[PDB]
């Protein structure tokens, strides 16, 4: 039950960025999974939620209408496809996995995070 | 069933294959044997009765009183020839028929006499007895009608009924409330409907609606009409029917009329009915919400012979509803007169 | 049995612009007897298209529908800003006559700041021989969030009760209100009372709690 | 002419009463289109009650069937539905719609609607509670506070703060039914922490059916010395 | 209506009036002649259905298909007349007739000019274009289902002293789900009764209380039967009417048998069916629990021609369930072979 | 409109070897469809009379009935201690088929004064926010009493319920006890609480009554 | 042949459920005699709810019309009414009874009866006070004293003095449903005033249904010293 | 409404006595009539109780089989006859009239009374 998050660095306003997170030792594809972020000296707030297929995906104010999702079950491996990039975007995109099945938020395993900023 | 048919409203005509049912109220029908079951064993249930308390019966329908007066004498007749000492006597019958609380018993087994009256037609007399079997007649302060039986034959066939005319009865043995269905026959094609046994016929229509039409009854029940032999029977409340329900009135949607509530104070102490949706000769009706609530039904002359002229109602539709007799004519309850004294008014005989 | 109806998604938000479109369903066989309908809040429905692919006489263009078999849909092209509503299907195939859940559509512009309060009932209401425990939600989103009440480390279950707002005008916020219900001799047995808050927004289960006879 | 559904006789009454609504239909005869009643409970979905054939037929769903009757009136032009043996379930705002015939039978046109409410509970005046301010109520520098309106009927009642001075921040959360059969709500706002000692806030609840005024004001604990 | 009538079960013959129904449905193929009123008219009907985007028809009934068929080539050739550009092409039938969400139209006001129908109803001459407007056929992908239409015509009057009498149809203007109920009847007499109309003939006699005797189809409909034409609605669920509601069934308890459910997999795709309780031939039916669950109508031969002799059901009363076809013979839903796998066998084709 | 049948007297008290005279009204002319039915307590009801004047096979020679239209009677010769039960009218003449309201047989018994006691609420029940205060009134007869309740001298409605036990199988005679309920606040309001008892045999009601605080 | 009619398919249930109901017959024939449903809630009189004729039609009671339904099987001898829509207020005890042969219209012969019970309460344990004796249950030398069994459920709770040693002067007072949905009963004797100082009262609760035993001592309060 | 007594006087010990009291006012048929009496420097003691007709009537113990008594609706009083009298009997006889028709023993008003004496 390990998670490991890659594929985040510096990216200008407006930019393309994907990021990918490599699960191990567990079965995503019964499960949900949700990214979190946090910028420095701030709190963990919202990024998006990837429910499993036929559900759909919800995002977050801030990052919907830019950010999309997708997920891979058969890599088991979730990617976050991001567009047109702020500089508030700036923050430790922290990946997490909900452990209940019936959707109720219940995070218990998480990945180490990956640095992103963005400015020009 | 093979047959054909001429049509009125056009000359369309044809043979073939269907189902056909007849009016035989207003043709008045013809002679009928009305053999009732076997006299001997109707002899058998005529003494078991009397030594069970039994006054006499009350006639459901006109057939079975003229069976009875047809049957009088030879019963007498068997009754003198073996071991019994009783009278049978038959009078006329009056409306409306009631219900009477007892059923006449089965026999278990039959009289030892020479069983010679099967098909016998009357012409004989019997010795006079003091203790009388009496049927119908005025022989009500003898013994009232809690003492009285009702309802007790089943028609069993018609053997030989073009010519012969043989109605075949028996004694049933289920205690029951409906009347008899071997006799009953009901049919809708296209716009018009009908319902009809040996003494009501009723007519239905559409127009905008299915609604009643036209009736013509010579005799007033008190058994109640089946359902099986009932179109569109669900959706109606029993406050509506035009016919109660406790005067053999079908359960339908056919049987209403709007505007009309349940008559169930009309005259029926009447020998000769029919009801028809027309104004009489010399009278009006108009609509009016300051008339006056429902009553008893009145006839349109007073006893004198004097005719009223002017009559309102409050929510009914035109044409107004009345029954035609040999009396004279009577509306419904709806329709009250608008300016007439009680006293002249001769009231509905409310049945009970 | 009856023929049933469903939608999904129960809800989604899009922008001006965005193209849109839901999935409706039925249960057998209805040929093509299927209608929609568009009802924003405190309003009767309005009729929109029928046939599954008929549009009604007044309908703008950019609604249209399609469909085959168990499966129909609708689609809008471009989202315009008096098109948020919630949206039913319906049959008139056979009786009885059924209608969808429906789905809600949300406007894109929401957690303006999570908060997180608890109020220790007040003595007025304890002479009555009640106590109510307030846990608040102020200013966070999504919806989906779970308050779990623990008094002395113990979970409770099925004594408490929630209520959501409806989205904020200014900033699409929403508050959720908790209320536990105890008896004055309850309320006397425990001395911690926590309410625990399980929201996205939170990395971790943000408690607060209040010791009974302390300020 | 205009298409217009106008519907009447709805009210308050007690589990076991009854009640007759009216839909008057204009523009158009009833006789010829097929009609129907269809409800909505609160916050929830549709639902369809009954139809009326032009023909005369009549159908019900099931958890109605036996205590409704639907029937028209040609004279009137009218569509009644009759109630008996009322529930408490049978609270909800009800519809009478057309059944269009160009439009491959579809409901085309709708009324009003009617609120219907079945229940015995009898007029009660609401009690002010205040939410007074805390450290536990506090937040980065702005403080919660609110009043606590509870055990009241019928709706509805207004909760104002300072008279209407104060409107930022607040939410009225919505009324919520309890299992004794009365209402309660909570109405709070949010404001600086450094106000608290040196602003006054008073709440201002309204209820007309049980003719009851409260003006509670809300204020720090005395045993909350962070305030002062 | 004068009588005639000779029944060979007793031997009456009687001379009466009444309403007489008849079993038309044995000779139906050519028994009218229709020259549907004023196909001027139904010409713009069909223009105005084409400019809406109503592209083509699904017939109800066999009857209105042969009208079609009949009255092709006039229409088209008033479409010669005026610049209309547009081809009827009608097609054979299938079974069953679907339903169609669209209803023809109702002009406003006739074409300017299409006298050139007047002496020339058959025999005409016409031209071709690329506009089709299909009816029947397997043409479903050039006008799709959601845009056929669908109960457009209503019989205003019929019947004549012909072999074939001229009927008056003419294009309804309201929305309805019921069949028309000018061509419908049904009557009762005594312990028979039968429901008819053009194309269904269904019986049903008492033994202990009313049920199905036999019933014979040469069409499978998806109309409503109307409530004022059936016997006895009330207390009946629909889960047990033999006939299923949605393909014209009648709401009675006439049409229920005791044993069964609802038919609603049976081997409608036929071209004419009859329903008779009784042994396939070569074939028994058995009563145990063991046997299977419900499910798809199959037939008693494979489709190599093969028979299968053994049948069982769980709660059904002999004698049982059939369908008589073209084909060959047919067990209802509730029996199935005892040993045999179902695969083996040939199953009815799925209808909803 | 549908058939009521009313019953009369409500009860009646006689000994062994007396005339007792029931009778049973119909709002309608039924012809002579009557029936009457005897029910012992825990029982189901047993078939007597039909036809307003008829017997049932086994029915011993003692019962009669008679009367026409709507006025019925039911008579017993010789009363026996095994006629102890209650008697039901039916009228079979149309659906719906309506019974009466039964009338009680009893035996006389001599008047005898109620003992009257008083409880105040114990403290135990105190605890748990209920208060309930019980009157007792012992051996009495006839069973007719009227207990009401006072609290600092205001009378009481709709706050108590009584229960009545089954006839004394010795001496005949009958027990009431009816309880109060007030919530523990509203209880504490109050000093002096009173049980008035007004009956047939006494001259003048009796007050029971105790004060909060006084043992 | 011997005649008899037995009921069955009686029991608990929640509000909103179904049920059915089985009453067989034996010695005769169904099909030839017109059936009926009666019942009787408990204190009240008797009620009828419907019947099926011979011929197949049937008729129903408004407190029922739609809810229930009655058919038989002709094959298997038996009557059925099938129950839905129930409520706390259909509690009663069900009979089925036969349309006499030739006795009139009269129920020639009835059944045995079974109870139904339509409660959405869950089993729970009484709870017993001690009515202590005192100068307010004092008369003539007797001294009055009981003990009060509170909320339990569901029935019955047998309750005895001194392990039935005591039975003189013992009253057990009817249960009765509280609108909490709990029964309540309480149990009283009457004893000399002398023997409240030297003879020890204990009162036996039991209720098994939720296997709640308890003895409780009924003693003179210790405030009270007349009594010592 | 005024009820008064008369017929009471000294009788030896097993003599007969019947009182009367003529009521005004008020219609006895609807209501029931009461007797009670009261020995010098003694309680009021129930005596019997008419109910309406067909109801019966309900005897003290002390005075059961020797009193007896009647009511006239016609003439509106109640007639008490004794047999068999003792010197115990002496006292003043206060009648009653019970306003409730249910019959719960609510009196309201009394008689001045009669006294009677019982010596040989
Ligand atoms: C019968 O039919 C038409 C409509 O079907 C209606 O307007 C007319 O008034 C009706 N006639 C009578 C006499 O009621
Ligand atoms: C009903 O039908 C069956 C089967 O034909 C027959 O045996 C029976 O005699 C008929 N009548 C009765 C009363 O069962």
């Amino acid at each position: 039950v390990q998670l490991q998050e890659s594929g985040g660095g510096l990216v200008q306003p407006g930019g393309s960025l994907r990021l990918s997170c490599a699960a191990s030792g567990r079965t995503i594809s019964r499960y949900a999974m949700s990214w979190f972020r946090q910028a420095p000296g701030k709190e963990r707030e919202f990024v998006a939620v990837a429910r499993r297929s036929g559900d759909g995906a919800f995002y977050a104010d801030s990052v919907q209408g830019r950010f999309t999702v997708s997920r891979d079950d058969a890599k088991n491996t979730v990617y976050l496809q991001m567009n047109s990039l702020k500089p508030e975007d700036t923050a430790v995109y922290y990946c997490a996995i909900d452990s209940d099945t019936f959707y109720s938020g219940s995070y218990d395993y998480w990945g180490q995070g990956t640095q992103v900023t963005v400015s020009s | 069933d093979v047959g054909c048919s001429v049509d009125f409203s056009k000359k369309e005509t044809r043979c073939g294959t269907g189902v056909f049912i007849y009016n035989d109220v207003e043709a008045w029908r013809d002679r009928y044997k009305y053999h009732p079951d076997s006299p001997r064993r109707l002899a058998a249930a005529v003494k078991q009765a009397w030594e069970e308390g039994i006054c006499g019966i009350s006639s459901v329908s006109r057939m079975e009183n003229i069976m009875w007066k047809s049957v009088e004498g030879e019963l007498n007749a068997i009754l003198e020839e073996n071991g019994v000492q009783l009278t049978v006597v038959v009078g006329s019958v009056k409306n409306p028929m009631w219900r009477g609380p007892q059923r006449l018993p089965v026999p278990v087994n039959e009289l030892p006499h020479g069983w010679k009256a099967w098909g016998k037609s009357y012409f004989v007399r019997a010795a006079k007895t003091n203790n009388s079997f009496v049927v119908d007649g005025d022989t009500l302060k003898e013994c009232p009608l809690e003492h009285r039986a009702w309802n007790s034959f089943l028609v069993e066939d018609h053997g030989f009924g073009v010519f012969h005319t043989s109605v075949w009865l028996k004694v049933r043995e289920d205690y029951s409330l409906e009347c008899d269905p071997a006799v009953i026959g009901t049919a809708v094609k296209g716009r018009e409907a009908a319902h009809s046994d040996l003494g009501y016929w009723i007519e239905s229509e559409k127009n905008d609606t299915w609604r009643l039409k036209r009736a013509h009854l010579i005799e007033m029940k008190t058994c109640e009409w089946p359902k099986s032999h009932t179109l569109w029977t669900d959706g109606v409340e029993e406050s509506d029917l035009i016919i109660p329900k406790s005067l053999a009135g079908p359960l339908s949607h056919h049987n209403t009329r709007e505007g009309y509530r349940t008559q169930v104070k009309g005259p029926w102490h009447s020998e000769e009915l029919e009801i028809r949706f027309e104004e009489c000769p010399g009278t009006k009706v108009y609509v009016e919400e300051t008339c006056g609530t429902r009553g008893p039904s009145l006839r349109s002359t007073t006893a004198s012979g004097r005719v009223i002229e002017e009559w309102c109602c409050r929510e009914c539709t035109m044409p107004p509803l009345s029954f035609r007799a040999k009396d004279g004519c009577w509306y419904g309850m709806e329709i009250r007169p608008r300016k007439e004294p009680e006293s002249n008014l001769v009231r509905s005989m409310v049945t009970a | 049995s009856d023929i049933q109806m469903t939608q999904s998604p129960f809800s989604l938000s899009a922008s001006v612009g965005d193209r849109v479109t839901i999935t409706c369903r039925a249960s057998q066989s209805i040929s093509s007897h299927l209608n929609w309908y568009q009802q924003k809040p405190g309003k009767a429905p309005k009729f929109l298209i029928y046939a599954a692919s008929s549009l009604q006489s007044g309908v703008p263009s950019r609604f249209s529908g399609s469909g085959s078999g168990t499966d129909f849909t609708l689609t809008i092209s471009s989202l315009q800003p008096e098109d948020f509503a919630t949206y039913y299907c319906q049959q008139s195939y056979s009786t009885p006559y059924t209608f969808g859940q429906g789905t809600k559509v949300e406007i894109k512009r929401t957690v303006a700041a999570p908060s997180v309060f608890i109020f220790p009932p007040s003595d007025e209401q304890l002479k009555s021989g009640t106590a109510s425990v307030v846990c608040l939600l102020n200013n966070f989103y999504p919806r989906e969030a779970k308050v779990q009440w623990k008094v002395d480390n113990a979970l409770q279950s099925g004594n408490s009760q929630e209520s959501v707002t409806e989205q904020d005008s200014k900033d699409s916020t929403y508050s959720l209100s908790s209320t536990l219900t105890l008896s004055k001799a309850d309320y006397e047995k425990h001395k911690v009372y926590a309410c625990e808050v399980t929201h996205q927004g939170l990395s971790s289960p943000v408690t607060k709690s209040f010791n009974r006879g302390e300020c | 002419s205009e298409v217009q559904l106008v519907e009447s006789g709805g009210g308050l009454i007690q589990p076991g009463g009854s009640l007759r609504l009216s839909c008057a239909a204009s523009g158009f005869t009833v006789s010829s289109n097929y009609m129907s009643w269809v409800r909505q409970a609160p916050g929830k979905g549709l639902e369809w009650v009954s139809v009326i054939y032009s023909g005369g037929s009549t159908y019900y769903a099931d958890s109605v069937k036996g205590r409704f009757t639907i029937s028209r009136d040609n004279s009137k032009n009218t569509l009644y539905l009759q109630m008996n043996s009322l529930r408490a379930e049978d609270t909800a705002v009800y519809y009478c719609a057309r059944w269009g015939g160009k439009r491959g039978g579809a409901f085309d046109i709708w009324g009003q609607g009617t609120m219907v409410t079945v229940s015995s509970a009898s007029t009660k005046g609401p009690s002010v509670f205040p939410l007074a301010p805390s450290s536990k109520s506090t937040s980065g520098g702005t403080a919660a506070l609110g009043c606590l309106v509870k055990d009241y009927f019928p709706e509805p009642v207004t909760v104002s703060w300072n008279s209407g001075a104060l409107t930022s921040g607040v939410h009225t959360f919505p009324a919520v039914l309890q299992s004794s059969g009365l209402y309660s709500l909570s109405s709070v706002v949010t404001v600086p922490s450094s106000s608290l000692g040196t602003q006054t806030y008073i709440c201002n609840v309204n209820h007309k059916p049980s003719n009851t005024k409260v003006d509670k004001k809300v204020e720090p604990k005395s045993c909350d010395k962070t305030h002062t």
